[PDB]
């Protein structure tokens, strides 16, 4: 290939390996908090349903038909939204599982 | 009989320290400073205070050794002492002896660096750097270690934090990348032997990377070549190095402003 | 019984057909991406 | 029928937060303010003390000296202690990867020299540090050895005029990202300001001694005090001299004159004040011991044997 | 061999011009001042005493009000006193005849209201007295009744900063009439600057008690001075007790053990300083005759009978 | 027994006064004050302070009079007293009784000014002008006097105080401009009838002045015409008065802006 | 006269008059400061020779051909301007006379 | 003897003729005025 020509021989096989090897790696998974400590960058890596449901009707802009007011009223955490937090806390475990 | 009213304040200085009365000793160990400066006694007000600021820190008084170190920085800067290696160290120490999360650390590390070569990109001896990155690693402060590793100029030590952070702390893909970025820190803090020798210890010793410069990684092999033509110059074998692996420096995306430091360093860039 | 079936049933009383099914798809986009970028530091956040 | 001569109701009063010490100088603000926090320590969760004063003399009180940033005090578990530092928040250390933005660089450098010298930087810094208190909650409540009158009425006086700027600076609004910051102080600067425009929330401790200058600086400070609306409701009478009638000397005799002639004055002037009189100590009034046998008399109501 | 006890050398260094009175609140800033300037009173032309706590005392230590002007000092013909006003000048009736100029209008009521209660009005407004006075030199000397050590060295600060600033604008000059202004000032500035510089000139009496908290924050006002290199080469102990042996008290006994403890401990610390001692009197120093009477024993070395 | 204190102060003040305890009896009259106030007790507040005040004048006691003066205008803002005549004329003489020179004064009026209609044009009642401008023009303060009769509504005592000023100070040339002065200054406050009868008596009784309205100065014929056309209202006539005694108008440049708002006031002119 | 049909008949004769008189009036001398105190402007109404030919010169633009501190030197004040002293003296004393 | 005569023999050493004419031209000028103007605040001056 062209770019072969400027770097040594020798540094050219492995090149090929890397840039072949490059298009199948799946891209970077979400770095860890650890690692980005090391960067200036602010970046960084809803548990209730009320402001979750706000929050997406915010980014679709979906206007409530009755409330937004009643949609909080609607729930007030029972029981059977107990089961939504417990399905949270499960999937983060399953999280935690697949980043050991 | 002028004089001697130093000395007495020194028997009653130290009447007081056998008394446990480590406060009124802290406001005399001022006092004494104050005097010894007015009579242009740096050495020996410096040498005072750090002795007190030990003792302080034997006693458990916290506050008032930071208190007494920030004098002895004082007196340091105040006499335009030129920076030695016993001073670093003493200073060094001091600093380990420090609450870790007590804000005096940051303005007493600050004001050190600062004295240390002061002229100049907060240098000083990078042996000060290096003193501060293995208390902090012994304390297991890895962000602040690490910081100083990168501006210190220690960099087998450094590679050794830089493995134990990443098994500690790093993710299991994270590897390589955290070496690259410290690597890259390393060129642009223009310090091309630190990175070298830190790339070559974490490769050699990081339990999960196989010995032999034909890394498995991509990004490992980009970095030695890299460093190849860093030493060599060449910015066209940079440019080429740069594109070719892409897919791996995109990884971490800051990277590219990294290489561009770099192309401007050691391949002649223009900014 | 699982978080979709939950809001799709609370909300078919109180929004849209249309407004209902893009509030129900933002929050499983949002879902989504909250585990995706699911750090230590959100285990932590979770668990108190 | 006159108010108990004791801090009893200060106690009492659970949802009192903010403590202010205050009157003419020399008078024992430093040690009332150090024994008013000591007797909270021992009802509320905990208490912190801080020294908005420059001239900080609660580690000299306290015989134990103190940083910047809240310590636990030595000999208590929920009593912590501070001293207001004029100097603004310390330059982090510089990254150097890349070159530094000028601008930036000299903004805080100037934000860093100047302004911690000019005048008026001991008391914005005070009025910064209960901002961060109200953006806190961490200690039930905190006790401030002021400075004297004037200083003091200047701080109580700033969270007005800064309220008051920043509503005319919103009504300007109208006529580049700062809005938002703007957005976020102003509740923490109504929230600073109806706390301590609300009795139930603070009140001031005035302390003074028996003597003509203290007396009418306090009244000076009282009157100062209710034009800002701030609850006052207490005097420490300090430094009070009390004759040993067995073996009287000529300056505690005449010096008791002077006090009662004084203390009549104040007990006149001051209906509707808890008036809790202090005895001058022959003892250095310093360290957690001397200290809290000094607060144990603060609130039980002193009496010569 | 020592220093002799006494401000002899203040009386006698004529060129004096500038006299700053400060220590800890409550030693007795007010009434040494007002003695030291009844003292000089009887060898300069004229002499004015200047209240730059905003918690005057002058008034009550004189026992005659003074206003914001310079006004004669009842029972003396060349002694003036005068309080420093935080409030800026006030605004002349206008004529009416004309519409006003609405926005020099609201400039000056904001001149008027902002900076009026702002913290650091009061140290600003008495460094702006002093710059009159340099303009003025209507009197021989002047001493200041200074507040506490915190912003007593605030305003001593004050000038340094604010000609540096001067300085650093005139550099910026280059880069809409207020430039001859700036150019009036400036000189003024540097005046004021080089007069608190210069021993010659100018001289700060420290005044204290000797006690823990007084002895120390002295020395950390007199470092701090000397970090400002305004000269300082005397102090003030004062309201010092001198047991009388024929018939002693456990109070005056144990006060006198304290204050001797950290009298000793002053006088080790303090070589080179005139150190006059000035004891506590059984009657409130108040008045010309009681002011004066107290002057004449801070200008000879007091000695129990 | 809660009040007890009161009366126990009262009488302690009453004892301090007999004594000859001044500034004890002025800081036990602010004491009053304040507790007086905080029962709403205006009315009696300021009275006991109108009392101190004129007590502490008859002793020489000029700042603590002053003082007390001013705690009683502050009594009468907060309470919002409606003006009448006779505190003006308590006000007016507590004025008087001050130290000319003293800066209090200008302290005092402007508060008082401002205190009476505070709302509008600093006029409050024109009584206490007049009040204040014959207590300058008796101390012989021509200038404050005169600019009080300006904002004042008596024009006779104006007109004599004009007189004085000018034998005593005005030069041989300027006796008609004096007048014309005051007269075009009314008309700028516009205050037509005070200018009317200061211009009337002010030629009636000067010595200098011919009596009859066909005054040989050309000033007075052309303020007379122009008393008489702001009479009639028509904006014709003040132009043509205006150009035909230019030459005398400019004896003073600044008549001209008096006349520009006289024919925005008078004559309709847009500004 | 035109003017004079807007105004009354009887105003008409003083007009002219007034109108005859004021183009013989001598302009207006420099107002008294008593009255010039009536009026807002800052308007007012050199004794030592330095200054004054300092002043001139400068208004003149003039170089001086060896020094203005010589110019200064040149007299230092003597008996001979001495004389010029008591001359401005005697002037102003004129001045007065005319303006009793 | 008067004024003029002094300043301009004065300033016949220094200046040149063009600018020493004017230079005493301006000083009259300057005189002339201030005489016209003068005042009795300016005599006050003038005694002190
Ligand atoms: N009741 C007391 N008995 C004996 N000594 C006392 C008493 N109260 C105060 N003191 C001592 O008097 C001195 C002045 O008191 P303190 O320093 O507490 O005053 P302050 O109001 O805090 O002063 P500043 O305004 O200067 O901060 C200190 O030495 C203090 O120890
Ligand atoms: N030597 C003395 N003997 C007796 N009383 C004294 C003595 N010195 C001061 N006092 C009294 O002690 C009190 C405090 O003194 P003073 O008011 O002069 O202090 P200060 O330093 O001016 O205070 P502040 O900082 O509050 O202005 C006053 O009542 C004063 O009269
Ligand atoms: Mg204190
Ligand atoms: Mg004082
Ligand atoms: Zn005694």
């Amino acid at each position: 290939e062209p770019w072969a020509a400027a770097v040594p021989p020798e540094w050219v096989p492995i090149i090929q390996q890397d840039i072949q090897s490059q298009r199948k790696v799946k891209p970077q998974p979400p770095l860890s908090d650890a690692y980005l400590s090391g960067m200036p960058a602010k970046r960084r890596k809803q548990l209730l349903l009320s402001e979750a449901v706000s929050r997406a009707a915010k980014a679709a802009g979906a206007r409530p038909l009755t409330s937004p007011e009643s949609l909080s009223r609607d729930l007030e955490a029972p029981e059977v939204q107990e089961s939504y937090r417990q399905q949270l806390r499960s999937d983060i475990q399953k999280r935690l599982q697949e980043d050991p | 009989r002028n004089r001697g009213g130093v000395q007495r304040v020194e028997g009653k200085l130290r009447a007081s320290v056998e008394k446990g009365d480590y406060y009124e000793a802290h406001q005399m160990y001022r006092t004494l400073f104050f005097r010894y400066m007015s009579q242009s006694k740096h050495t020996e007000a410096r040498e005072l205070m750090y002795s007190g600021a030990l003792l302080f820190f034997s006693h458990g008084q916290q506050n008032s050794a930071a208190d007494l170190s920030m004098l002895v920085l004082e007196s340091l800067e105040k006499a335009e002492v030129e920076v030695a290696d016993e001073l670093l160290e003493n200073l060094a120490k001091v600093f380990s002896l420090m609450d870790p999360n007590s804000p005096e650390r940051v303005t007493f590390v600050s004001r050190a660096l600062k004295w240390s070569s002061g002229g100049s990109g907060k240098l000083g001896h990078p042996r000060l750097h290096q003193l501060l990155a293995l208390t902090l690693w012994k304390e297991q402060n890895y962000c602040e270690s690490r910081y100083h590793f990168l501006h210190s100029a220690d960099g087998e030590g450094c590679a050794n934090m830089l493995v134990e952070y990443s098994t500690s702390r790093g993710f299991r893909s994270e590897v390589d990348m955290f070496v690259a970025q410290a690597v890259l820190q390393f060129l642009c803090l223009k310090n091309k032997s630190s990175a070298s020798v830190v790339f070559t210890t974490y490769t050699q010793k990081h339990p999960s990377i196989e010995d032999g410069p034909p890394f498995v990684e991509p990004l490992l092999n980009f970095i030695w070549f890299l460093l190849l033509a860093v030493d060599g110059g060449k910015l066209t074998v940079f440019t080429v190095l740069c594109e070719q692996y892409q897919p791996s420096l995109r990884r971490d995306p800051m990277y590219n402003e990294y290489l561009d430091r770099i192309g401007q360093l050691f391949f002649g860039v223009p900014p | 019984p699982q978080v979709w079936q939950l809001i799709s049933k609370v909300l078919a009383r109180h929004f849209s057909a249309a407004d209902a099914s893009r509030v129900l798809e933002q929050l499983q986009r949002d879902y989504e991406r909250s585990l995706s970028r699911l750090t230590l530091d959100d285990i932590e956040r979770l668990a108190s | 029928e006159p108010l108990e001569p004791t801090l009893k109701n200060i106690i009492e009063q659970k949802s009192l937060k903010w403590i202010f010490v205050g009157g003419k100088g020399g008078v024992g603000k430093t040690t009332c303010s150090c024994s008013l926090a000591v007797q909270l320590a021992a009802v509320r969760e905990s208490v912190l003390i801080i020294s908005t004063n420059p001239a900080h003399n609660i580690s000299d009180a306290f015989d134990q000296k103190f940083s910047k940033v809240p310590t636990k005090v030595k000999g208590y578990d929920n009593l912590f202690a501070m001293e207001i530092d004029p100097s603004l928040g310390v330059a982090e250390l510089p990254d150097e990867f890349f070159e530094e933005d000028n601008m930036l660089s000299m903004g805080k450098k100037m934000m860093q020299e100047a302004m911690s010298a000019f005048p008026g930087i001991d008391e914005a810094m005070s009025y910064a540090e209960v901002m961060r208190l109200v953006k806190g909650m961490n200690f039930s409540v905190v006790v401030f050895d002021t400075a004297p009158t004037g200083h003091t009425l200047r701080l109580l006086n700033f969270p007005t005029i800064v309220e008051r700027g920043l509503g005319r600076l919103m009504q300007i609004k109208n006529q580049d990202q700062l809005a938002s910051k703007l957005e976020e102080t102003l509740p923490v600067i109504r929230s600073v300001s109806e706390q301590f425009k609300d009795p139930e929330q603070t009140t001031f401790i005035c302390v003074c001694i028996a003597e003509f200058l203290s007396l009418y600086e306090t009244e000076r400070l009282i009157q100062e005090l209710a034009k800002c609306r701030i609850d006052t409701h207490n005097i420490i009478v300090n430094q009070l001299v009390f004759p040993d009638n067995e073996r009287p000397c000529k300056m505690c005799e005449a010096r008791h004159k002077i006090q009662s002639k004084y203390l009549d004055q104040m007990e006149d002037l001051y209906e509707d004040f808890h008036i809790v009189k202090l005895p001058l100590l022959p003892h250095e009034v310093r360290g957690a011991d001397k200290v809290n046998t000094f607060s144990k008399q603060l609130l039980e109501p002193y009496s010569p044997p």
